[PDB]
C-alpha cells in the first residue's frame, strides 16, 4: 500500500499524511486492555489506567488516541463503500452488521463463520458446527470466550 | 462542596477526592496506596465506600474514595455492611501471603498494615494454603529490605521515581510475584531514599541504623527538634531509649519539610551516640587530666578568667543562638568573633543582606514547589541543601501539573497528570563546576568556574534589564544559551533564583541578586533562596562579630591570653597549623564542645556541652526562620556521673561566677529574653515556641507515649530504688508520659504522632487541619525578617574571565551529602557511604601532568604535602583541581584557593 | 561482560525512529536482543537502558513483566504448548504427558544438552484446531500424543 500511493505522503491526491506501523507484542494477556495497550505501546509495563480521562482525550503519549478492534476496522470499509443504509439492512436486529461467530471444542466442524446478529446459537451449533461429535452429549457452552 | 457521610452533612473542598476530604473531617477510612504527597492511583482497593447519587437510594455502588472527587451532592456511606465486608476482604487478601513476622519486624507497633488490619476488624484466618516468599536484596547501609512483607501498594516506586527522581528502584515481576527494588544488589544512590521507611506501610524498607539498636515506638522517648546537619532546618522527631539516640523520625512541618527528610539528616545522627564524647568537665594539669563537676569547673574557670587581661570568644555556626549569645555576653561585644573565616563571613553577610534588604521575598521550602522557572547559580543544592533540590523537582513537575489542570483533570489524579505531561516540564538552569544530580530535569547545565558562572549571571541580569552592568567577552554560543535562559525566565510567572555561600565566590551571590532585581523590575513574582553552610549560619551572621582570622591574630600578637571556643574544631574554617600555633601560644584555651575535636589536646579546660539531643535552643535556617529545638533526654538519668549541660547554661553560669563569684544555673526563657533585649534583629526568636509555663489545660506535653514501658526496671541494674523523673524547667515538655499529646491540642510543637487506631506515621493525618496541608493551629517557627519596602542597587563588580594560570591550580569545591558535614561524617554508619577522597582532574590537565585515573598525586597547601588519588572529570574546566570539601584534612575554606606543586607522587 | 553488537544497535535506533519517545522502543529492543542471543542476559538490561536513555529499573521491569521476554537462559528450541480452556477440552494433557515422556523434564526447565525448553503458554488463537503448540516460530495444530516423537525430530 505504501508503494502504490495508499500510505505515506499525499494519499490519493487529498493531501493527508498517514504512517502505519506494526508493533509486535511480547506475550501478555492484559496488553489487550486499551489503556494497558497504550502503556505497552509507550514501552512501559502493561498496567491499565483509570478512566476518566478516556484515551480519546489523553491517550498514547498524552495525545488523542482511539483504540479499536481488528473486526471493527474491517467492518468500516464495507460501510464506507456499500453505504450506510445497506449496513442497517443486513439483519432485522438491534445490532447492525455481521459478526464473526462460531463454535469450538469437541464439535464435528469447529470453525469461524460470518453471520448476521440475531442468529440463534443452535443454528451455529447444528447447521454450521455440525453438533457434538460421535458418542458425545451436550452439557454447557460459553458464548464469548473464556471471560463469559 | 457539600457531601453527606452516613446521613451527616459535611462541607468539604470540591477539588479534593473523597478520601482526603473524609480523613480531614476525622472519618476513618482504611487506605494503603494513597499518600497526601504522592496522589491517588487506586491500587490497593482498600478505601471502598458505598456511593449514592440521590438522598433516596438503597443499592448504591462501591467506589474508591481516593479516586472519587468530593463533588457537591454525593451521599457516601463508610460503615455500610457491604463496604465494611469488602474492606475486610481486601485486608484478608493482603493477609493471605503475609509472613508471620510481626515480633521480628522493625515496623511492629509502627505498622500501617497492622493498624488497618485491626481497624477493619479482621482477626480470623480462613486461608489454609501456602504463602509466597521472596528473596531479599542488599540496599546499602541505610535501608534494610524484607520483601515478604510487601502488600504491592506501589507507594515506594511512586515516591522514589515520580517524586524523588530516583532511577534504581522499580517494579518487577508479574501477576502476584511483584518485586519492588533494584535490578541488582547495591546502594540506593538517591539522596532521599531514607523516606522509604516511612512511605512504605509495611516492614519491607526499614531503618537499618535503627535496626542495629532497635526499640519499639512506645519505648521511644521523643522530642521535637531541628536537624543540625545543614542550613535548611527540617523539623525532626529524635527518639531515644536507654540514654542513646535511637531514631530520627520525620516531624511534620507543613511550611518547611512536610513529609520528607534527606538521607544526611535521617542517618547522620550517629555522632550523638559516640563513646569518645566528653561527659564531664576535664581540666589539664601538666600531663594529668583531672575530672571536675560543674561547680569546681566554674570556680576554676572564673579564677583563671579573672587572672587574665583579655578574654576573647570564638563562636560557631554549629552552636545555637543562645549559646553564641551567651559567649558574646561572657566575653563582650568587641571580643566576640564568629568562628567562620573572612571570606565565608563576607559571603554569609552578603547573602543575609540580599535576603533581608534586597526587597525580594525569600520563599519557604513548601512554597518553592510553586515557582515556575528555577535558576540555580553556583549552588550544588542536592549535596548541600538537598531538600531544596527535592522541592525544585516538584516545581519542575508543576508544568505537567498545570497542563493537566488545563484539561479539567483533578489535582489528585497523579497518573493522568504524568500521562498528559509526558516530558514537558518547567525550565531549570543549573550552574556548577561539574555535573549535578539535577541534570536529568535541568533545561540546561553550565559547567564552568565560579567566575564564569558569576559572569553568566551578570549577563542574564543585563539582558533582562539593561540598567544592570554589562559583561563583555561572551561567546555567541554562550550568548544563545543566555538568551534562551532570559526568554525562559522572563516568560515565567514565579521565577526562583537559588544561590548560596557554598560556591566559594561573592560574585555568584552578587549575580544572583542582580538577576532577582532585574526580574523584580519587570513586575514578576521573583523569589530568591540562599543556601548557607551550617544549621545556624544565618543566626551567627545576624548576631555577627569578627572573623576567625581576627581572633587568630589577636591570640598570636598576645593581646588575648584567654580564648573560649564554643563548639568549633577551628580546622574547618582556618589552616590547622596556624590554629594549632595560636592555641598553643595562648596560655588558656577553654573549649565548650560535645564532640572530641582535635584542638582539645591544647585546651587547658574542656566543658562537656550537650548536643541537640541533650540541649534546648534556637536555630535560624537558610530562609531566616527561627526554630526552637527541645531536649530529648536527660543524660544523667542513666549515667549518674555525667555532667553534660547546655552550652548557654555553661557560659551563663561562667559569666555569673566571673561577676559575682556565684554559680547560677539559668533558665532557657531568661537567655531568650536576654537575646531579645540585647539584639533587636533576633527579636523573633521569643515567639518561635511558647515558654516553659505553657500548658494544655494545665498539663505539660509528653515526650513519650502513654504505653512507655520498663519504668520500674530500666534503671534497676544501677539501683532498685527508681529515682524521680528528670524535671524540664526549660521547656513546656516533660520527661514522662504524664502529659498531653492529643491531636486536637492547641499547640504547634508535636513531639510525635500517635492516635487511637493510627500507630503509623499516617497518624500525622489527625494532627493537621487538612491532610497534607498545614499543621493544626499553625506550624512551628516564625520568620525573623519580612520583605523590605525597597531593594538594593545593582552590583557593578563584574568579575573577569577565568584564565588558567600556569603552576597554580584553582580549587573547585565538590560537596557530598555524605561527607561534607562536620558532625555527620563522625557517624560510624557514614563510613560505608562516604566516597573515597578523590581529586578531580581534567583529561587535558591529567594528560599534561602524565597522570591517568587511579594513581596518586601530591599537593602542598600551607606546608601539608597531602597525596590523593586522581579521578578524571570530563565536565570540570581546565586549570582547576576538584577537591571534596569537608573530608578529612580538606576544609571547606579551601574552596576557591590556589594549589601549588601538584606533582605525581 | 556484555556489549551490544552493531546490527542490534542500528535495529534499536531504527525502532526509536518509529516512536516519539525512546522509551517506547524498549519491548522491541529486548526482543531484538532475545532474537540475537536466545534470551536477555543481565548486562543487556543496562546496555538497552544506555542506548534508550531510560533507567535500567524500567528495562528490568518490562523484561520481567512480559512472559515471552526470557530473562533466564533457554535451550536451542522453545516448545510452547497451550494450556487454555479449549485445548483443555481438546486434551492438551495428553500432549503435555507425551512431551514430558519424550524430553524427560518438567514444564519450565531445559534438557541437559540444551536442545529443548518446555513451556506452557496461554491461548495461541487457534482453538478451532486444538490442541496447539508453538515451537520457535512454527505453530502445530491437531496434535496427537503419538505425533510428538515424530514431530520433535525436525528441530535438531
Ligand atoms: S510489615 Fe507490619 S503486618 Fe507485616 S510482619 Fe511487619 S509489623 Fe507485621
Ligand atoms: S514495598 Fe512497601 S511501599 Fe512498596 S509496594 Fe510493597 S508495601 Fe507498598
Ligand atoms: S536538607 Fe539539611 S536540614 Fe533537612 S534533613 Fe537534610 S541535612 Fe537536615
Ligand atoms: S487508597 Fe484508594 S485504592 Fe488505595
Ligand atoms: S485455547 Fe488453545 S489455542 Fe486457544
Ligand atoms: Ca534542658
Amino acid at each position: 500500500a505504501t508503494e502504490a500511493g495508499l500510505l505515506g505522503k499525499n494519499i490519493m491526491g487529498t493531501g493527508f499524511d498517514f504512517e502505519l506501523f506494526v508493533h509486535t507484542g511480547a506475550g501478555r494477556y492484559i496488553c489487550g486492555e486499551e489503556t494497558a495497550l497504550i502503556n505497552s505501546l509507550e514501552g512501559r509495563r502493561a498496567n491499565p489506567r483509570s478512566k476518566p480521562p478516556f484515551p480519546a482525550t489523553s491517550g498514547a503519549w498524552g495525545k488523542p488516541t482511539c483504540v479499536n478492534n481488528v473486526e471493527t476496522l474491517c467492518n468500516v470499509p464495507a460501510i464506507l463503500a456499500n453505504g450506510v443504509e445497506w449496513y442497517q439492512n443486513i439483519s432485522k436486529s438491534k445490532d447492525a452488521g455481521t459478526k464473526l461467530m462460531g463454535f469450538s471444542g469437541r464439535v464435528k466442524n469447529p470453525g469461524l463463520w460470518e453471520l448476521p446478529f440475531g442468529t440463534t446459537a443452535r443454528e451455529i451449533l447444528e447447521d454450521y458446527a455440525g453438533g457434538m461429535r460421535d458418542g458425545l452429549k451436550f452439557k454447557a457452552w460459553q458464548p464469548g470466550g473464556a471471560g463469559t | 462542596a457539600t457531601i453527606h457521610v452516613d446521613g451527616k452533612e459535611y462541607e468539604v473542598n470540591g477539588a479534593d477526592n473523597l478520601l482526603e476530604a473524609c480523613l480531614s473531617l476525622g472519618l476513618d477510612i482504611p487506605y494503603f496506596c494513597w499518600h497526601p504527597a504522592l496522589g491517588s492511583v487506586g491500587a490497593c482497593r482498600q478505601c471502598a465506600v458505598k456511593q449514592y447519587q440521590n438522598a433516596e437510594d438503597t443499592r448504591g455502588r462501591l467506589v474508591m474514595s481516593c479516586m472519587t472527587p468530593a463533588s457537591d451532592g454525593t451521599f457516601i456511606s463508610i460503615d455500610d455492611e457491604e463496604a465494611k465486608q469488602f474492606r475486610e476482604s481486601v485486608v484478608e487478601w493482603l493477609m493471605t501471603n503475609h509472613p508471620h513476622d510481626c515480633p521480628v519486624c522493625e515496623e511492629g507497633g509502627n505498622c500501617h498494615l497492622q493498624d488497618m488490619t485491626v481497624m477493619t476488624g479482621h482477626s480470623f484466618r480462613r486461608y489454609r494454603f501456602t504463602k509466597r516468599t521472596h528473596r531479599n536484596q542488599d540496599l546499602g547501609p541505610f535501608i534494610s529490605h524484607e520483601m515478604n512483607r510487601c502488600i504491592a501498594c506501589y507507594r515506594c516506586v511512586r515516591y522514589y521515581k515520580d517524586y524523588a527522581g530516583g532511577t534504581d528502584l522499580g517494579v518487577y515481576g508479574a501477576h502476584d510475584n511483584v518485586y519492588f527494588g533494584r535490578p541488582e544488589d547495591g546502594t540506593l544512590e538517591s539522596e532521599f531514599s531514607g523516606n522509604l521507611v516511612e512511605i512504605c506501610p509495611t516492614g519491607v524498607f526499614t531503618d537499618k541504623t535503627h535496626s542495629e539498636r532497635y526499640n519499639r515506638k512506645w519505648d521511644m522517648q521523643f522530642a521535637p527538634s531541628i536537624c543540625q546537619q545543614c542550613s535548611i532546618g527540617c523539623n525532626i522527631s529524635p527518639g531515644e531509649r536507654y540514654g542513646e539516640l535511637r531514631r530520627i523520625e520525620n516531624r511534620y512541618n507543613g511550611t518547611v519539610n512536610h513529609y520528607f527528610l534527606c538521607d544526611r539528616g535521617r542517618f547522620g545522627y550517629g555522632y550523638v551516640n559516640l563513646k569518645d564524647r566528653p561527659r564531664q568537665p576535664v581540666q589539664r594539669r601538666g600531663d594529668d587530666f583531672i575530672t571536675l563537676n560543674a561547680e569546681q569547673a566554674m570556680q576554676g574557670a572564673a579564677d583563671i578568667l579573672r587572672q587574665s587581661k583579655k578574654v576573647i570568644g570564638i563562636g560557631s555556626p554549629r552552636a545555637s543562638v543562645e549559646s553564641n549569645f551567651a559567649l558574646r555576653e561572657l566575653v563582650g561585644e568587641e571580643n566576640f568573633y564568629t568562628g567562620i573565616a573572612h571570606g565565608e563571613q563576607e559571603r554569609l553577610q552578603l547573602a543575609l543582606k540580599v535576603l533581608r534588604e534586597g526587597g525580594i521575598y525569600t520563599p519557604a521550602l513548601r512554597e518553592i514547589e510553586s515557582y515556575d522557572a528555577v535558576l540555580v547559580l553556583g549552588e550544588d543544592v542536592t549535596q548541600t541543601g538537598a531538600r531544596v533540590a527535592l522541592a525544585v523537582r516538584q516545581a519542575v513537575k508543576g508544568k505537567a501539573r498545570e497542563m493537566a489542570a488545563a484539561q479539567k483533570v483533578a489535582d489528585w489524579q497523579i497518573a493522568a497528570i504524568l500521562n498528559i505531561g509526558q516530558r514537558a516540564k518547567h525550565p531549570l538552569f543549573v550552574t556548577n563546576v561539574d555535573d549535578t544530580r539535577l541534570d536529568d530535569i535541568a533545561a540546561w547545565t553550565y559547567r564552568a568556574p565560579v567566575e564564569d558562572q558569576a559572569r553568566l549571571g551578570f549577563a542574564i541580569a543585563h539582558a533582562l534589564d539593561n540598567s544592570a552592568p554589562a559583561v563583555d567577552g561572551i561567546e555567541p554560543e554562550l550568548q544563545s544559551k543566555i538568551d534562551v535562559i532570559v526568554q525562559a525566565l522572563a516568560g515565567a510567572k514565579k521565577p526562583l533564583i537559588i544561590s548560596g555561600t557554598n560556591a566559594g565566590s561573592l560574585e555568584v551571590i552578587q549575580a544572583a541578586a542582580n538577576v532577582a532585581k532585574a526580574l523584580k523590575g519587570r513586575g514578576a513574582d521573583v523569589g530568591i533562596t540562599m543556601i548557607a553552610r551550617s544549621v545556624n549560619s544565618m543566626g551567627l551572621g545576624i548576631m555577627g562579630g569578627g572573623s576567625l582570622e581576627e581572633a587568630l591574630t589577636e591570640l598570636e600578637t598576645g593581646r588575648a591570653d584567654a580564648v573560649v571556643v564554643l563548639e568549633n574544631d577551628l580546622h574547618r574554617h582556618a589552616s590547622a597549623t596556624r590554629v594549632n600555633a595560636a592555641l598553643a601560644k595562648a596560655p588558656l584555651v577553654m573549649v565548650v564542645d560535645h564532640q572530641r575535636t582535635a584542638i582539645m589536646e591544647n585546651a587547658h579546660l574542656v566543658l562537656s556541652a550537650a548536643s541537640f539531643a541533650e540541649s534546648d535552643g534556637t536555630v535560624i535556617n537558610n530562609e531566616g526562620r527561627a526554630q526552637r529545638f527541645f531536649q530529648v533526654y536527660d543524660p544523667a538519668y542513666y549515667d549518674s556521673k555525667t555532667v553534660m549541660l547546655e552550652s548557654w547554661r555553661w557560659l551563663h553560669s561562667l559569666h555569673s561566677t566571673l561577676l559575682s563569684r556565684e554559680v547560677d544555673w539559668t533558665q532557657l526563657d531568661h537567655v531568650i529574653d536576654a537575646v531579645v533585649a540585647k539584639i533587636p534583629e533576633l527579636a523573633g526568636i521569643k515567639d518561635a515556641a511558647p515558654d516553659a509555663t505553657f500548658r494544655i489545660r494545665g498539663q505539660k506535653l509528653a515526650r513519650e507515649p502513654h504505653r512507655y514501658s520498663g519504668r520500674t526496671a530500666m534503671r534497676a541494674n544501677i539501683s532498685v530504688h527508681e529515682p524521680r523523673q528528670p524535671q524540664d524547667i526549660d521547656t513546656m515538655f516533660t520527661f514522662s508520659m504524664e502529659g498531653n499529646n492529643q491531636p486536637t491540642a492547641h499547640r504547634s510543637q508535636v513531639p510525635f504522632a500517635w492516635a487511637p487506631g493510627w500507630n503509623s506515621p499516617q497518624a500525622w493525618n489527625k494532627f493537621q487541619d487538612e491532610v497534607g496541608g498545614k499543621l493544626r493551629f499553625g506550624d512551628p517557627g516564625v520568620r525573623l525578617f519580612e520583605t523590605s519596602e525597597n531593594g538594593l542597587d545593582y552590583f557593578t563588580s563584574v568579575p573577569a574571565r577565568f584564565q588558567p594560570q600556569d603552576g597554580k591550580w584553582r580549587i573547585a569545591p565538590y560537596y557530598h551529602l555524605f561527607g561534607s558535614d562536620e558532625l555527620s561524617q563522625r557517624a560510624p554508619v557514614f563510613q560505608s557511604r562516604m566516597p573515597q577522597p578523590y581529586i578531580k582532574l581534567n583529561p587535558a590537565d591529567a594528560a599534561k601532568l602524565g597522570v591517568n585515573a587511579g594513581t596518586r598525586v601530591s599537593f602542598s597547601y600551607d606546608g601539608n604535602t597531602v597525596t590523593l588519588p586522581v579521578e578524571i572529570a570530563e565536565g570540570l574546566t581546565a586549570g582547576q583541581v576538584g577537591l571534596p570539601m569537608g573530608m578529612s584534612g580538606i576544609a571547606p575554606v579551601l574552596a576557591g584557593a590556589h594549589l601549588e606543586d601538584l606533582k605525581e607522587a | 561482560a556484555f556489549e551490544l553488537s552493531a546490527a542490534e544497535r542500528e535495529a534499536i535506533e531504527h525502532e526509536m525512529h518509529h516512536y516519539e519517545d525512546p522509551r517506547a522502543a524498549s519491548i522491541e529492543a529486548l526482543k531484538i536482543v532475545q532474537k540475537q542471543r536466545g534470551w536477555v542476559p543481565d548486562g543487556a538490561i543496562h546496555a538497552i537502558a544506555d542506548v534508550l536513555g531510560i533507567p535500567a529499573s524500567d528495562v528490568e521491569g518490562v523484561a520481567t513483566f512480559y512472559s515471552q521476554i526470557f530473562r533466564q537462559p533457554v535451550g536451542r528450541h522453545v516448545i510452547r504448548y497451550c494450556d487454555s480452556v479449549v485445548c483443555h477440552i481438546n486434551g492438551y494433557q495428553g500432549i503435555q504427558a507425551a512431551l514430558e515422556k519424550k524430553l524427560n523434564i518438567k514444564p519450565g526447565q531445559t534438557t541437559f544438552d540444551g536442545r529443548f525448553t518446555l513451556l506452557p503458554t496461554c491461548c495461541l488463537g487457534n482453538c478451532d484446531k486444538g490442541p496447539n503448540m508453538m515451537i520457535d516460530e512454527d505453530t502445530h495444530a491437531h496434535l496427537t500424543p503419538e505425533a510428538i516423537p515424530e514431530l520433535l525430530e525436525r528441530y535438531k
